C-alpha cells in the first residue's frame, strides 16, 4: 500500500524574534519509504538541514524529522517542501509561528 | 541487545 | 511504570541503483537508542542515547555484525518474496521488521513481539503465547511452515523471555534518571481571531515525556470532537514532544470553553481556559 505523508512544520521551542531556534519539518504516516523533504527560507532551500532515523508507526506508516537550527526574524518566512509518490506535485507547507 | 535469527 | 524496549527493521530494494538499503533503529520507551545505516562508509551500530553510550567494545561490535547479518538477511528475503509473488525485478519493494519486549513495574515480561510488513502490509507476526504464528496469506503461510520446522518461534521466546527483558532492566537502571523520570507537559491556551466574529482557540502541551498524553475541548463540561482539530503528536527535537488541540468559537464566549490535558508526569489532569 502507498500512504500520503502527513506534514507539520514547527519550531522546537516558541517563537522569538531574533533569537535562535530550530525549524522542524515533521513528516509521518507515509508509505513507501522514500520521500524528498526540503526547508525553505524566503522560498531558498535551506541548505544546512538534518534528518532523524527512519522509523515507522504501529501500522508500518513512516516518519521523519527534519531540522535546520535558524534564528527567526519578523521580516523571514520559512516553509517545508515535501515530494512523495502519493504527490502529484511537491506540496509545501508554509510555517506559522501559531501553530 | 538484539536477537538474530538462525 | 511498564517500560518496552523495540527494534525496527526497513529494507527497500533499489533496483537499476544499487543493493537495497538498510535501516534500523532501538528505542526504549519512546528514548530512540541505536541506530544502523547501510548508506555509511563503514557502518555500525551508534549511540543515540547517552546511558547506552557506556557499553564496551565487544557490545558495539557483536551489535554491529548484528546489524550487517540482518541486512543481508533481508535482500535474501527480499528475492524470495519476488518469487513467492512473482513479481517483478524492475519493482522496488519494502520489507519491514519489528521485534521487542513488553515489562511490567516489577520487570516482569508482560509480552513479547515480532511482527514482519511486506509492502507495507502485515505479513507474519508471532502471538502473544510465543509459540504460534499469524499468516497474512499463503505466501506468509508457506514461511510458517519453514519457520515452524526451523523451530524460529522458540528461537525468539527464548530471547523474548529471557535477554530482551534482562537487558531492558538494565537500560532502564543505567539510564533511570532520563527513563523512569516523567516530564510534564508546559501548557497553555492561545487566542486567535479568524473574523470580527470568530476566535480560534489552542490548547497547547509543550515539552513532555514520554508521547502518550490526551488532550481534549470541553463546551460547557460537553465534549467536542467533532469540531476539534487535534494534530499528531510531534517531536520536539530534544527527545521531548508537543501537541496541540484548536477549536473555534464565537467571539465573546470563550468562557464557555475547557481544555483537558492527562498526561502521565502529571499528578491531576488539567482543566485549562483562555485567560
Ligand atoms: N518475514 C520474513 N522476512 N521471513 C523470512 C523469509 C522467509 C521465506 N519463507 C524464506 O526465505
Amino acid at each position: 500500500i502507498q500512504r500520503t505523508p502527513k506534514i507539520q512544520v514547527y519550531s522546537r521551542h516558541p517563537a522569538e524574534n531574533g533569537k535562535s531556534n530550530f525549524l522542524n519539518c515533521y513528516v509521518s504516516g507515509f508509505h513507501p519509504s522514500d520521500i524528498e523533504v526540503d526547508l525553505l527560507k524566503n522560498g531558498e532551500r535551506i541548505e544546512k538541514v538534518e534528518h532523524s532515523d527512519l522509523s515507522f508507526s504501529k501500522d508500518w506508516s513512516f516518519y521523519l524529522l527534519y531540522y535546520t537550527e535558524f534564528t527567526p526574524t519578523e521580516k523571514d518566512e520559512y516553509a517545508c517542501r515535501v515530494n512523495h509518490v502519493t504527490l502529484s506535485q511537491p506540496k509545501i507547507v508554509k510555517w506559522d509561528r501559531d501553530m | 541487545k538484539r536477537w538474530i535469527i538462525l | 511504570g511498564s517500560h518496552s524496549m523495540r527494534y525496527f527493521h526497513t529494507s527497500v530494494s533499489r533496483p537499476g541503483r544499487g543493493e537495497p538499503r538498510f535501516i534500523t533503529v532501538g528505542y526504549v520507551d519512546d528514548t530512540l537508542f541505536v541506530r544502523f545505516d547501510s548508506d555509511a562508509a563503514s557502518p555500525r551500530e551508534e549511540p543515540r542515547a547517552p546511558w547506552i553510550e557506556q557499553e564496551g567494545p565487544e557490545y558495539w561490535d557483536r551489535e554491529t555484525q548484528i546489524c550487517k547479518a540482518k541486512a543481508q538477511t533481508d535482500r535474501e528475503d527480499l528475492r524470495t518474496l519476488l518469487r513467492y509473488y512473482n513479481q517483478s525485478e524492475a519493482g522496488s519493494h519494502t520489507l519491514q521488521n519489528m521485534y521487542g519486549c513488553d515489562v511490567g513495574p516489577d520487570g516482569r515480561l508482560l509480552r513479547g513481539y515480532h511482527q514482519d510488513a511486506y509492502d507495507g502490509k502485515d505479513y507474519i507476526a508471532l502471538n502473544e503465547d510465543l509459540s504460534s504464528w499469524t499468516a497474512a496469506d499463503t505466501a506468509a503461510q508457506i514461511t510458517q511452515r519453514k519457520w515452524e520446522a526451523a523451530r524460529v518461534a522458540e528461537q525468539l521466546r527464548a530471547y523474548l523471555e529471557g535477554e530482551c527483558v534482562e537487558w531492558l532492566r538494565r537500560y532502564l537502571e543505567n539510564g533511570k534518571e532520563t527513563l523512569q523520570r516523567a516530564d510534564p507537559p508546559k501548557t497553555h491556551v492561545t487566542h486567535h481571531p479568524i473574523s470580527d466574529h470568530e476566535a480560534t482557540l489552542r490548547c497547547w502541551a509543550l515539552g513532555f515525556y514520554p508521547a502518550e498524553i490526551t488532550l481534549t475541548w470541553q463546551r460547557d463540561g460537553e465534549d467536542q470532537t467533532q469540531d476539534t482539530e487535534l494534530v499528531e503528536t510531534r517531536p520536539a527535537g530534544d527527545r521531548t514532544f508537543q501537541k496541540w488541540a484548536a477549536v473555534v468559537v464565537p467571539s465573546g464566549e470563550e468562557q464557555r470553553y475547557t481544555c483537558h490535558v492527562q498526561h502521565e508526569g502529571l499528578p491531576k489532569p488539567l482543566t485549562l481556559r483562555w485567560e
